[PDB]
């Protein structure tokens, strides 16, 4: 999992 | 609804390409992620870890690092840096 993908968890 | 970032937060968002003085929280989050990518603050091996201690972002968070899997330090910084 890439940083950009992890950041998509934030909502 | 839209919020107004305080100066040092606004400087971070603009560094990541944001324009203007008001944003949805969704766009504040977008530009903070953009900033971390642009500035290459995440750990290359463990990419949920953001190492912000050498950066204005770390000064603003009051911390040298945080994990994307536990964002409470972002919520704190945001509560202190958004004029609603």
């Amino acid at each position: 999992t890439s940083f950009a993908e992890y950041w998509n968890l934030l909502s | 609804n839209q919020v107004r970032p305080k100066l040092p937060l606004l400087k971070i968002l603009h560094a990541a390409g944001a324009q203007g003085e008001m944003f949805t929280v969704k766009e504040v989050m977008h530009y903070l992620g953009q900033y971390i990518m642009v500035k290459q603050l995440y750990d290359q091996q463990e990419q949920h870890m953001v190492y912000c201690g050498g950066d204005l972002l770390g000064e603003l968070l009051g911390r040298q690092s945080f994990s994307v899997k536990d964002p409470s330090p972002l919520y704190d910084m945001l509560r202190k840096n958004l004029v609603t």
